[PDB]
């Protein structure tokens, strides 16, 4: 078995440390993957300490025994990803990996978010149902409150929100759905989606035809 | 240089077998590398399955070796995987692997795309509803509403329209299914005269949907 921490953070330009144990290490080496998503791993340290030619020159690779390092110097944004260790077992009969170790780079720039609030299609109440649809991108950092207003009084129940998750500009997106009677969205005046992120609010608003 | 390419169903029945084919290209299937299939469930880590030689001999990971079957085919150029009796902890990005191996040690030195294959027991067909959309930009979109199991696609004019799309992570509901929105910003000069259409398909329900998003 391989141990490797499931995650570290360092801030850009910073030197990220990633090891690996276990007592296999010595005989069997250990070799270090990169992955980011829906990508297959890529090889960036070769047997404990060797850099392969199209890999850049920060990456780089120790042996310590029954630890090995991958260390990155100056990290760039584009290091964030899951990194692996792997070897083999004592009698080199199969693979180890280690669990893997995500790393996080820090200190991206506020971003505020942008807000799309959508009423329910047409099609959608014909089947009787209806849903809202407040669409959340581009802020940073992570975390946002949203809040749902009937008129000007706060809906609770019938609410689903995703938790916020990267995007490919490293910005966060996230999604909530308000779940309504056809019979509740035309009764009112209109209905809002409140997003709030450090602090500011944002509001859309949505009316019946 | 060597390509690998997997390919295969991306659907399996309970206790179904799972079938997936690597085509090699570039390179012989004999060789000193070995050949081998490494598996990903989705959000978690990396898994060996097995290896296999040119010559035919195999090696399983002894925690699935009742079911895998690897074989290799030189005069297509291509090796196989076969793992049988599947359940839900099967569904993984399944990737084939070209392996180093040298007396003491190995690694793994080139990887295919990766394809994932779903093993579906209960499954539900979603619901698409257009988002319908001055000057400026405006945004228009597709709801995809109450899927199971992942994932759905969503592609926008058959994939010529890629810029300004942006396909939300799903929600998974307290109903214990999925909904998720994609959403597309264009100029708000383009809605009189260009169509739009999102193109959503869930290939464990067989829904094959492109709907069209009009104003
Ligand atoms: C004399 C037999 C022999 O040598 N083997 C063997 C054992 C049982 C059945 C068939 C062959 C080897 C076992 C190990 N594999 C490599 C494992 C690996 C792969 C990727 C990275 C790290 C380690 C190579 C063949």
């Amino acid at each position: 078995e391989l141990t490797q921490p499931p995650s570290v953070s360092v801030s850009p330009g910073q030197t990220a440390r990633i090891t690996c144990s276990g007592d296999t290490l010595p005989k069997r080496s250990g070799y270090w993957y990169q992955q980011k998503p829906d990508q297959a791993p890529l090889l960036v340290i070769n047997k404990d300490t060797e850099r392969p030619s199209g890999i850049p020159e920060r990456f780089s690779g120790s042996k310590s025994g029954t630890t090995v390092t991958l260390t990155i110097s100056g990290v760039q944004a584009e290091d964030e990803a899951d990194y692996y260790c792997q070897s083999a077992d004592s009698s080199f009969t199969y693979p180890s990996f280690g669990g893997g170790t995500k790393l996080t780079v820090l200190g991206q720039p506020k971003a505020a978010p942008s807000v799309t609030l959508f009423p329910p299609s047409s099609e959608e109440l014909q089947a009787n149902k209806a849903t809202l649809v407040c669409l959340i991108s581009d802020f940073y950092p992570g975390a946002v409150t949203v809040a749902w207003k009937a008129d000007s009084s706060p809906v609770k129940a019938g609410v689903e929100t995703t938790t916020p998750s990267k995007q490919s500009n490293n910005k966060y997106a996230a999604s909530s759905y308000l779940s309504l009677t056809p019979e509740q969205w035309k009764s009112h005046r209109s209905y809002s989606c409140q997003v709030t992120h450090e602090g500011s609010t944002v509001e859309k608003t949505v009316a019946p035809t | 240089q060597v390509q690998l390419q997997e390919s295969g169903p991306g659907l399996v029945k309970p206790s179904g077998t799972l079938s997936l084919t690597c085509t090699v290209s570039g390179g012989f299937i004999s060789s000193r590398n070995w050949w081998s299939w490494v598996r990903q469930p989705p959000g978690k880590g990396l898994e060996w399955i097995g290896e296999v030689y040119h010559t035919g001999i195999t090696n399983y990971n002894p925690s699935l070796k009742s079911r895998v079957t690897i074989s290799v085919d030189k005069s297509k150029n291509q090796f196989s995987l076969k793992l049988s009796s599947v359940t839900a902890a099967d569904t993984a990005v399944y990737y084939c692997a070209r392996e180093v191996v040298g007396p003491t040690t190995g690694y793994f030195d080139l990887w295919g795309r990766g394809t994932l294959v779903t093993i579906v027991s209960r499954r539900l067909p979603p619901s698409v509803f257009p988002l319908a959309p001055s000057g400026g930009t405006a945004a228009l979109g597709c709801l995809v509403k109450d899927y199971f199991p992942e994932p759905v696609t969503v592609s926008w004019n058959s994939g010529a329209l890629t810029s300004g799309v942006h396909t939300f992570p799903a929600v998974l509901q307290s109903s214990g299914l999925y909904s998720l929105s994609s959403v597309v910003t264009v100029p708000s000069s383009s809605l009189g005269t260009q169509t739009y259409i999102c193109n959503v398909n869930h290939k464990p329900s067989n829904t094959k949907v492109d709907k069209k998003v009009e104003p």
